[PDB]
RNA sequence: GGCUCAGUAGGACGGCGAUAAUCCACCCGCAGCAGAGACAAGGAUAACCGCGGCAAGCUGCGGCUAAGACAUGGACAGGCUGCGGCGCGGGGAGGCGCGGGCAGCGGACAGGGAGCGGCUGCGGCGGAGUUGCUGGCCCAUCAGCUGGUAGGUAGGGUAAGGGCCUACCUAGGCGACGACGGGUGACGGGGGGUGAGAGCCCGGAACCGGAGAGGGAGCCUGAGAAACAGCUCCCACGUCCAAGGACGGCAGCAGGCGCGGAACUUGCCCAAUCCCGGCGGGGGAGGCAGCCACAAGACGUCGCACGGCAAAGGAGU
């Protein structure tokens, strides 16, 4: 199971359990708030912060279970051809528990720079578009 | 090999040139080892010696501790003895010698512990002054019993005159004083003192006020 | 390279203290003091570009050793004392007292106040917080503190404090409509009437100001310095008064409209 | 004929810098102090700064008030120039680095360094 | 600072950020600094006085003696850690700051009759470490690459986030939108050249950043170095020795040799520009002059006085 006994931080200020608004705008989905994951890398339930540049990406892969693969796909203009070129980077990003099953391939994804969370993981999953929607 | 003698009780110090069958009598022997005047020759039958130091045909140093008689190269730090370290922080690799008297040492430093029978002219018969006077004032008012009340500096030179032999010219040593109650240490701590609780008050002032102005119910 | 610098290039140094190319390979490197090297020009500066009181080094060590010049009503006997903005020089021989501003052509100038002008500064805080033990001590942008002071006073707004007596004892916040000169940037040196504050949750409020002629422009509120509320202004104005003139009103008065 | 451009007084200095421009068609100091009442030590000139085709040369003078402020305030080169002090030696910057890279090498006072030196250069 | 551009194809650089993941010297602004016998502080050591060793480089023995050195004395606070925990402020976002708790630690003036100087904390400043996004050469006769590799949990370690490391566990990660590998007689940039322009080419070279000090590696001290006109060792070259040992790193300034097509005086000086030092000092940084048709610009076909200069010389009469 768990190596350790699983707790979360203590809940300054459903009151047993502890969540935070991560600011910029945005909302804590109601899967963090009546969960009962105890993911530490997590936004919400967890001790990362978001700060930087959050941008929008879409899911490459959503293999191996927290982290998923999001690509940023972008134009960069050739000046002397006077055309573009389609480029993208592809980012290992932290897909949190409360968005397990809401974000699947394809969804258009915000990310939000965190800390160095893995060796390439600077980002976590804030929010999430369905690509039906 | 010369054997450097000194007498800590006396001051003095002398080279004493022993011949080649004495310096095997002292190999083997380690730093810190006392040896015994008969060991070195009839002249010093009586003394006790005790090994401090030697020295190298080479020119090293001795280092105490290291428990051979060969050279060896070692790494000091500044206040390790063979090395005179310059700037801080600085280690280098000496070479010394260990403890261990051989035939390569061409000098060997000890002091007299206890005087023997008969007196060595350069080592027993004269007395070599202590080099300076403690500047402290403790230090200084148990050397001379000096009052508590007088002036230290004013009470040696009342004494040298005292006991001077109708001397028309009198230099005095080297008196200067230091760690003594003075009149501006007393002042220093007193406004000290002063000021620390003239902060307690003006500090407690001005939150007295800062409670009046901007909260003025409470 | 990789340290803290000694020196400084002369190319390297502001353009705001006007040193010229040829004048040598280094320029003053400031001491590390109240202001940041970016809003700051040294004492050395001052005495002899602008004041010309020392043309040498040897001269200028004289007028430092003899502790005529004071900054702020302290003496600072150091030559690459960094005064920066608002900040007031005060020297008894000659009894001159100015306060370092800006000009419209983006350089510092000394301008001439009263003795009575003198007698206080403006500051613009940087930060709040409560110190060990509950006392509210803010902190100013030039690096002063002061403890006690108005809970009204919050982040971005400039206090008259008492330069003979460490207390502050005017307040000036940042709203609408407050007079403000502009610290840094294209605008360096003008001062106008603040008609907007955007927020920019996250980074950087942006102020909208216009002149006393009517130009608007765009600024940071990191840029902004107010320098009065609607009905007066707490300090005197330099030559020029902040209008930055444009290029063909510049043009128009040489050649008639 | 001379004529002052301008009339500054530096009060910290105690001294007036003026700039004259002197002209002569076709012993400076001299008329200077014929202007102002002022003694000939009192007068320290910076520079002679001359167009090319006018005979119309610029002198930037200093007026000082005392002699002992002259000579602390000003370089000690144009109190060499006036009177020719040399007070401070300073023998030659060739011999003075030598002199000081080899008191840098001595450890202790020289005495005792020079002491040891002839008692091994006697043996 | 100066020099240099070997390495570096992203550990760089540039632009935009982040450090709520971090540390700190000078300096500046604030708060503060233990009543302890306290009108008071303990043992040392260098210098020095002698005696020496040793070719030299370097070093020993003895004797005394200082402090703003090193201690003792003495804990109101800050601080650290665990647990508890409401609020008040700030911030986009919090136990970030502060007040209120229980414990376990721990911890700031015994200085001076030329200005003061120590130490603790908060805030700067001055730095610094990490770091995100992004852009920038060639080769596909380099098409698949990857095993600490990609992730998770947990601990360690660090000033600090992190496979950074370890333990266990997932099977990932990147790629024709060119990965990976190779090449480069590649430091990057601000920029420069050339063209009407689109472009092409160059950037050693003033300023900024990086990197290096014969090749390396390791470290001490310190706020800051993996420092090199510091140390330790190895390697390759080179030097001195009385043969036991001792040394050298001019990609600092001149100068020499070598290399080549290819590049100056073993000059003078801190006067200017500035830096270190708490001031009198030091500075081959730097300036001045000399050498060179190397370049830009202007102009033709011999000696006093003056002038300036740190000094001299030149410009100018
Ligand atoms: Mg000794
Ligand atoms: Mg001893
Ligand atoms: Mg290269
Ligand atoms: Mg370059
Ligand atoms: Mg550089």
């Amino acid at each position: 199971k768990a190596k350790t006994y699983p707790k979360q931080k203590k809940p300054h200020l459903k009151p047993e359990r502890y969540y935070k608004n991560i600011g910029m705008g945005y909302n804590v989905p109601e899967t963090a708030i009546n969960g009962t994951y105890i993911d530490k890398k997590c936004p919400f339930t967890g001790n990362v912060t978001i700060r930087g540049r959050i941008f929008k990406g879409e899911v490459f892969k959503m293999k191996q279970e927290k982290t998923i693969v999001v690509v940023k796909r972008y134009f960069h203009y050739n000046k002397k051809y006077k055309r573009y070129e389609r480029r993208n980077t592809k980012f290992n990003v932290h897909l949190s528990p409360c968005f397990f099953g809401l974000v699947r391939v394809g969804d258009t994804v915000t990310c939000g720079e965190t800390r160095a969370l893995s060796k390439t993981k600077h980002f976590a999953v804030i929010d999430y578009k369905q690509k039906d929607s | 090999m010369k054997l450097n003698v000194a007498y800590p009780a006396k001051g003095t110090q002398k080279m004493i040139p022993i011949d080649f069958q004495t310096s095997m009598r002292l190999y083997g022997l380690r730093l810190g080892a006392q040896v015994e005047g008969e060991l070195i020759g009839e002249d010093f039958r009586g003394y006790v010696f005790k090994i401090t130091g030697g020295d190298d045909v080479s020119g090293l140093p001795m280092k105490d501790g290291v428990f051979t008689d060969k050279r060896v190269r070692l790494l000091l730090k500044k206040g390790n003895k063979g090395y005179r370290c310059r700037e801080k922080g600085v280690r280098k690799r000496k070479s010394v010698r260990g403890c261990i008297i051989s035939g390569e040492i061409a000098v060997v430093s000890m002091i007299i512990l206890k005087e023997g029978e008969k007196p060595i002219e350069g080592l027993t018969d004269r007395v070599v002054e202590c080099s300076h006077l403690p500047k402290r004032a403790s230090k200084l008012r148990k050397l001379f019993n000096i009052p508590k009340d007088a002036n230290i500096v004013e009470f040696i030179k009342e004494q040298i005159r005292n006991n001077s032999d109708s001397e028309k010219k009198i230099r005095y040593p080297r008196i200067k004083v230091t760690r003594l109650i003075t009149p501006m240490r007393i002042e220093r701590k007193r406004k000290r003192l002063e000021e620390k609780e003239a902060r307690k008050i003006k500090s407690e002032n001005e939150r007295k006020e800062y409670m009046k102005k901007y909260y003025p119910e409470k | 390279t990789r340290g803290p610098r000694r020196h400084l290039k002369r190319l390297n140094a502001p353009s705001s203290w006007q040193l010229d190319k040829l004048g040598g390979k280094y320029a003053p490197k400031p001491s590390s003091g109240p202001h940041r090297l970016s809003e700051c020009i040294p004492l050395c500066i001052l005495l002899t570009r602008k004041l010309e009181y020392a043309t040498t080094t040897k001269e200028l060590k004289y007028i430092l050793r003899k502790k005529m010049i004071k900054v702020n009503g302290v003496v600072r006997t150091d030559k690459d004392f960094p005064v920066g903005f608002m900040d007031v020089i005060s020297i008894d021989t000659t009894n001159e007292n100015m306060r370092l501003l800006y000009s419209n052509n983006r350089a510092f100038m000394l301008h001439n106040i009263s003795s009575e002008e003198a007698t206080y500064r403006l500051c613009r805080v940087s930060k709040k917080k409560m110190g060990i033990g509950g006392i509210p001590y803010i902190y100013t942008q030039d690096g002063s503190t002061f403890r006690y002071c108005d809970p009204k006073i919050n982040v971005n707004d400039v206090v008259k404090v008492n330069i003979k007596e460490k207390k502050v004892v005017g307040f000036l916040p940042f709203k609408s409509g407050m007079k403000v000169f502009i610290t840094k940037g294209k605008n360096l040196g003008c001062i106008g009437v603040i008609s907007g504050i955007e927020k920019h949750m996250g980074s950087h409020d942006i102020a909208y100001v216009v002149d006393a002629k009517g130009r608007s422009f765009s600024t940071r509120t990191s840029n902004a310095f107010i320098i009065g509320d609607s009905e007066s202004y707490w300090i005197s104005l330099p030559e020029g008064e902040g209008i930055k003139i444009s290029e063909l009103e510049k043009s128009n008065i040489k050649y008639g409209e | 004929e001379t004529q002052i451009c301008m009339m500054r007084e530096n009060r910290p200095l105690q001294r007036r810098e003026v700039v004259l421009s002197i002209s002569h068609p076709k012993d400076i100091c001299s008329q200077i102090s014929s202007l102002f009442k002022v003694r000939k030590e009192l007068i320290i000139v910076s520079g002679c700064s001359t167009r090319f085709g006018t005979h119309q040369t610029k002198c930037k003078v200093r007026i000082y008030e005392s002699p002992e402020m002259l000579r602390e305030i000003e370089r000690d080169f144009v109190v060499k120039r006036k009177t020719g002090e040399e007070v401070r030696k300073k023998k030659a910057r060739r011999v003075r680095k030598k002199e000081r890279k080899e008191k840098a090498k001595i450890f202790g006072t020289l005495r005792r360094h020079l002491k040891k030196a002839e008692k091994r250069a006697q043996k």
